Formats: C-alpha cells, structure tokens, sequence
C-alpha cells in the first residue's frame, strides 16, 4: 500500500492509500469518497497519458508520491 | 470573400475533433514531423500507422484545397472547406468511444492523437524525426515535497504535455492559475503526508517546478465544477507572452506567445460547440501574418490582434469559453 497524490478540479491536492494491483476504476471510486464526482466523469492524467478502465496502477507504473490530474469532459460538437 | 484558409466540414457533432485539428494543422513543426514520418512509413511499406498516413492524407488536403483557391478563386462560392473522413475512421479505429456521431472532449482527442502518433514514433525507432511528440509538447515537472515535521525534501520527475490549471477559486490571471498549479500548496488535514522518515502521517509542503520544457506549451483550462458538475463560464485575464521562469528548476529568458485558442460554447459541460481560434505567421498569404483566424468548422473568418484579445476578456462576458491555449517559444 502506497500513498499518492490527486490534484483536483481546483488544482487543490488530496491523498488516495492505493494499492500497486488496484485498478482505475477503484481509483476512482475513491477519488469519488473524497471529492463526490463519479467515477464515469472523472479522467485521471499521470506523466501525460489517460489512465484507462481496467488496468493497474502498476501497469503505468504509478509508484508512492505519483500525482493523478483529475479533469472532466468538457463535451463538444 | 472567402480567406484561403481550408475549413473543415462537420461530420455530425465532430467539432472537437475539427478544432484541435486547426491548431494542430497551425501547430509549428506538426505538419514537417508527420511528413517525415510518413516518408518513413512510406519507404518502409516499399520495402499502426494508419494514424500518420490518415494526418498526411488531410494536411495534403487542406494544402491543395488552398492552392487551387489562390489559383481560381473563383470555383469556390460558398466555403472552402474539407472533410476529415478517413481521420475519424482511424480515431474510430484506435479508439471505439469516436464511433458514432456524439459529442466529446477536445483535449480529450488531442491527448490520443498525440498519444498515437508518440507511440508510432516508438515503433518506428524500436524496430530501427522520430521524437516528434517529444520536442514539441513534452516537458518535465519536479514536484518536491517537503514534511513539515523533520524538513526533509522527497522528489518526483514526471512528463506532461499540458498543464491543467484552475479558473477558479474553491479578476484572475494565467498566472494566477499558474502559481495555483505550481506554487507551494500545503497538504493538511485529511490530506496528511505519509513521511518514511518520520514513519507518522504529517503535513507537507509540495510545490511544482518545470524542469525541461516543450517548444508549445498547452494549458487546459479546469473551466468546470463540482458542488452536480457545472462549467465555469467566466475565463481567466489571458496574456499573448507568458513566461514560467517563476516556477522553473533554472533562471531561463525563454519566453513564450500565444498562438492557438480552443473555446468552448455552451452553458452545460455534456454538450456545446468547439471552434478555434489561430494566429497566422503567395504575396497573398501576407496580408494576414499576425491576424487571428476563427475557425468555425467550414467557416474562416480573420480577425485582428487587439480585437481578438478583447473578445477574450473576461469583462466583454464571452459566450465562448476559452478551454485550450497553445503557447510556443519565442
Ligand atoms: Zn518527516
């Protein structure tokens, strides 16, 4: 179990006790106890790239003190 | 009184996709990269890379489709103005959530072209131009973090290729956003530090600081809330230079100019209309270097340097929300 960082929607940080095998959408959903946005609103960002449904955080190779970027879907067209 | 400037017909909801391919068709560097690349690909198939071909398919369209206006301007009455088919069809087929005609996110799409094309370049290099992505929209971050227990420093090294500032606090400036971004923020309360040196929970100082960075910066803007999700209609004061000298690891004269701007319509966040907004840098071709192109879909129309940045002022309330700025180095 490792801690990370989150940055927020008003750039404000939180922490998340995250596990190398938990999965994005259990990020999320904690991202969720914390800030109230759900899980299916929320893109998270580490190092430049969209971390996807179904993975891992060690498959990014997120590690103590990585930092999410938490940002919606502005949507257009 | 059409502008030879090639618009993009919309293919049904598609102009998220519409405007950041203007700012990437504007984007300096993009367009010789993904030559390059496509020379590659070429020679290599003589002897994944549908993204690259696609992108060199519509940018020898837009190309050819403002020749033949600066040669006959006469053939064209309505709009000059191409479609972005085969591209969608190659977004489709990297990525499912494109298929079909619904509206989505901007810097969301952005994010996957270059994501594709980084990966394209990977490839070409692993199998052996080919830091495209890099040179152009990637940098380096440090975020330090410091215990305010025992004062004991712990470092990151992270990429980006964007930096994702606030609008709003819960008139202000870009550099406001920025320092909100990057400045010392001190983590308290539920959001205790686990410091290893201290083995206890503490509260911490972190604080950002650019350490390599891009030829464009692209700032998003988190013009969006939650209490229930709404979008922050009233933009940040924009400046044409910026510099992040301020927040940077090294003293550096690097300065940066404005030279893209995605906005978005729209009172909601699940829907609304993507237009972008240019600067311009054969005689023809001179009269707007300097002015700003506004890129509705098909529809170009030009615009002057002090007008354009009015339109951007949070006090003329814009009806378009500025969501996306393309800064390159000076
Ligand atoms: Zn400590």
């Amino acid at each position: 179990s490792m801690q990370i960082f989150v940055k927020t929607l008003t750039g404000k940080t939180i922490t998340l006790e995250v596990e190398p095998s938990d999965t994005i959408e259990n990020v999320k959903a904690k991202i969720q106890d914390k800030e109230g946005i759900p899980p299916d609103q929320q893109r998270l960002i580490f190092a430049g790239k969209q971390l996807e449904d179904g993975r891992t955080l060690s498959d990014y190779n997120i590690q103590k003190e990585s930092t999410l970027h938490l940002v919606l879907r502005l949507r257009g067209g | 009184n059409l502008l030879p400037f090639v618009g993009l017909n919309n293919l049904g909801n598609t102009s998220y996709l519409n405007s950041i391919l203007q700012v990437l068709y504007f984007c300096p560097g993009f367009k010789s990269g993904v030559k390059h690349l496509f020379n590659i690909i070429s020679r290599k198939k003589e002897a994944s890379y549908e993204l690259i071909c696609s992108l060199q398919s519509l940018i020898i369209s837009v190309e050819q489709l403002q020749a033949s206006f600066l040669l006959n301007p006469e053939k064209y009455t309505d709009e000059l103005a191409t479609q972005p088919r085969r591209l969608l069809n190659t977004l489709r087929e990297l990525n499912p959530m494109y298929e079909g005609y619904l509206q989505h996110d901007a810097q969301e799409v952005l994010q996957c072209i270059l994501g594709n094309i980084q990966e394209t370049c990977q490839l070409l290099k692993k199998e052996e131009g080919f830091e495209l992505v890099e040179k152009l929209f990637q940098g380096q971050l440090v975020l330090r973090t410091r215990c305010l227990e025992c004062e004991s420093l712990t470092e990151r090294r992270e990429d980006f290729q964007d930096i994702s500032v606030p609008v709003q606090e819960d008139m202000k400036t870009l550099r406001w956003a920025i320092s909100q971004f990057a400045s010392v923020e001190r983590i308290v309360g539920e959001d205790k530090y686990f410091c290893e040196n201290c083995h206890h929970y503490t509260e911490a100082e972190r604080s950002l600081l650019f350490d390599k960075m891009p030829e464009v910066i692209t700032i998003h803007l988190k013009c969006f809330a939650a209490s229930g999700l709404s979008k922050i209609n009233t933009p940040l004061l924009t400046p044409l230079k910026l510099s992040l000298e301020e927040w940077s690891t090294k003293p550096t004269n690097d300065s940066y100019g404005l030279f893209a701007v995605v906005m978005h319509s729209g009172i909601t966040i699940s829907s609304g209309h993507y237009t972008a907004s240019v600067k311009v840098t054969v005689q023809s071709l001179k009269e707007y270097e300097g002015k700003w192109l506004l890129f509705d879909d098909s529809e170009v129309k030009v615009t002057e340097e002090k007008d354009f940045l009015n339109s951007l002022s949070p006090s003329t309330s814009p009806t378009s929300t500025p969501y996306l700025l393309f800064y390159k180095k000076l």
